[PDB]
């Protein structure tokens, strides 16, 4: 493994 | 489904956007590497503008012209902060707003709900974004492509999906459609790549040795373009596949124009639907087609034998290279240069493709030099292709006594070109990858043997309906030849069979043979030829003991380069000329 990800947010006013 | 932090004692480099199915981040942050979940595909990338997209093209709800920075800090939490960006000249837009390193790749947001550009770090920090994109995800939608009497041509590129999301987008279709299906690949290895694309579908692998297999449950045929066409020449169970799907359908090696042939006239047979699937449709002539990253070209003298300086920028460049030669012969010398300067080379060929091809994908290496087999399917990590645009092309000397030579080296077709430099500018780069090439390619090929070797397998092959199969259109105009007169009765018919299955002779060459009523066991034609007929491996005249026990010079009545034009071939021709085979 070199980079994972984590969600975070969500597109949002 | 929204926003991630790109993780990497090791933590938070960046963030990106997931949207519509595509994920979108600056370029700074992955450096142009993978992510994972499995993987992640880099499919675009504009570089100067700072920017890259994983699985498709970037995705917009708007521009500027009252917005929010959804700033995910590392080691922090996500925190709205809304603000007016500046107006400066440069036409970019861009915010008065710090967030620590790390923070690159994130959601400004125009008051709605929609993603207008990323936070790009970094005097003030820019609203990163370019014009209007882009292609699209990697899920496909297809027609219609399945009705009889259609064919069709993608020319498919290295986006998402290719041999990735395309193919099994249509199997999958097909299989919901009850259609007995058959899938032709150019080489083992590309099938062998086929299988793991498709693990999870009723795939059978199709050996040559087997002159036809059938399980009446719902299967998939998986083979090369030649054993299609060697089943085609030898089993008499015509299998009725509806649906012929065929990868890089632009190799002209006989046995695909052959199949290409035979297929089209099922087409028009109202029998079948066919897809032939080629970034160089036959008949197509631009060698500098698009691509899904930008290519470099470069057009620049290029050594065609050994050489001791004044090309620096060989060695001297920092990367992994293709290099394409007109022959094993030529590539010897190359390679034998470059090891010179301690280069990991790696050679192949036709013969040596399928135990070293593996090698490239498996351990360290800095060249390949490779004929011109690696425009069907390959598929290299490398940077740059120098690409002297030459080859050598068999062809029927029909100057008195016929004999194939390997005329050349000749330059190269706009198509065959278009393929050597369709090895490189796939993946996103740093640099742009290069296209290092010299002199212009030549079109007119009419004379190359193959069109006739074709005709010689396409007019052999009977039909149930009594039609003689022909070449696909656009390759029609490639010989004058009558439909049919290669056509061969009894069993010369067998013959012309074998001494190509099990004799391992060229289509020419077989025809020859066949047609003057050798039987397969007889080798006395490898003995009878005229003086200038004689064969000759590494500079000494070729001598073999015969099965009966005789010394005899290796000396053909019908003359084929292709037997005698690299050791491989020979040491089998060999064989044959004893009775080992
Ligand atoms: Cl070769």
């Amino acid at each position: 493994a070199d980079l994972s990800l984590e969600k975070a947010a969500n597109v949002q006013w | 489904e929204g926003v991630y932090r790109i993780m990497q004692g090791k933590t938070q480099v960046g963030v990106g956007i997931h949207m519509e199915g595509v994920f979108h981040t600056m370029w700074h942050v992955t450096r142009g590497s993978v992510i994972c979940h499995g993987r992640l595909e880099p499919s675009w990338a504009d570089v100067r503008n700072d920017m890259i997209s994983y699985g498709g093209g970037w995705r917009l709800g708007d521009k500027w012209d009252d917005v929010q920075v959804l700033a995910i800090e590392p080691g922090k939490n996500p925190k709205h902060v809304q603000t007016k960006p500046g107006l400066f000249k440069t036409e970019i837009g861009a915010v008065t707003l710090d967030f620590k390193p790390g923070t690159s790749g994130s959601p400004i947001i125009n008051k709605k709900g929609k993603v207008i550009g990323l936070y790009g770090n970094g005097y003030v920090s820019a609203i990163t974004q370019a014009e209007r994109i882009g292609e699209g995800p990697d899920y496909e939608v297809d027609e219609d492509i399945f009705r009889k009497k259609r064919l069709t041509i993608m020319d498919l590129h290295p986006g998402a999906g290719k041999t990735k999301r395309i193919l099994p987008s249509i199997v999958r279709e097909a299989l919901k459609r009850r259609l007995r299906t058959l899938i032709l690949a150019p080489t083992r290895v590309v099938a062998a790549e086929m299988e793991e694309a498709l693990r999870g579908l009723p795939i059978r692998y199709q050996t040559p040795a087997v002159k036809s297999d059938h399980t009446g449950r719902e299967i998939v045929d998986l083979m090369c373009h030649a054993t299609f066409t060697t089943r085609l020449l030898s089993s008499t169970r015509v299998p009725n596949y509806n649906l012929i799907v065929m990868d890089e359908a632009h190799f002209t090696d006989p046995c695909s124009v052959a199949a290409r042939g035979y297929i089209s006239t099922r087409v028009e047979m109202g029998e079948a639907a066919a897809i032939f699937m080629t970034a160089t449709p036959p008949g197509s002539t631009d060698p500098f087609p698009q691509s899904n990253s930008p290519i470099e070209d470069i057009e620049r003298e290029i050594p065609e034998r050994s050489w001791n300086t004044g090309f620096d920028w060989i060695t001297d460049y920092q990367g992994k290279t293709v290099w394409f030669v007109p022959s094993i012969k030529a590539g010897n010398d190359i390679a034998n240069c470059l090891r010179k300067s301690g280069k990991r080379v790696i050679q192949l060929s036709r013969k040596t493709f399928d135990t070293e091809y593996p090698k490239t994908k498996l351990t360290d290496w800095d060249f390949v030099v490779t004929t011109d087999i690696s425009e069907m399917g390959a598929n290299f990590r490398a940077g740059r292709v120098i690409d002297p645009r030459r080859c050598l092309k068999p062809v029927i000397l029909t100057d008195g006594p016929e004999r194939v030579i390997l005329a050349g080296p000749i330059p190269v077709t706009p198509a065959s070109a278009a393929q050597r430099r369709g090895r490189i500018g796939r993946n996103p780069a740093q640099e742009d990858d290069q296209y290092v090439f010299s002199g212009d390619p030549l079109k007119n090929d009419e004379d190359h043997a193959h069109w006739t070797e074709a005709k010689m397998l396409l007019d052999n092959i009977y039909t149930p309906e009594g039609i003689i199969p022909t070449l696909f259109g656009p390759e029609r105009e490639k010989t004058q030849a009558i439909d049919g007169e290669f056509r061969l009765r009894g069993e010369q018919r067998k013959t012309f069979v074998e001494l190509m299955r099990r004799g391992d002779l060229p289509v020419w060459l077989s025809y020859k043979v066949a047609s003057a009523g050798i039987s397969y066991k007889d080798r006395e034609w490898c003995f009878t030829g005229e003086r200038n007929n004689q064969i000759l491996e590494e500079n000494m005249e070729v001598e073999i003991w015969t099965r009966e026990g005789e010394k005899k010079k290796l000396r053909p009545k019908w003359l084929d380069a292709r037997v005698y034009a690299d050791p491989m071939a020979l040491k089998d021709f060999k064989e044959f000329a004893s009775g080992r085979k």
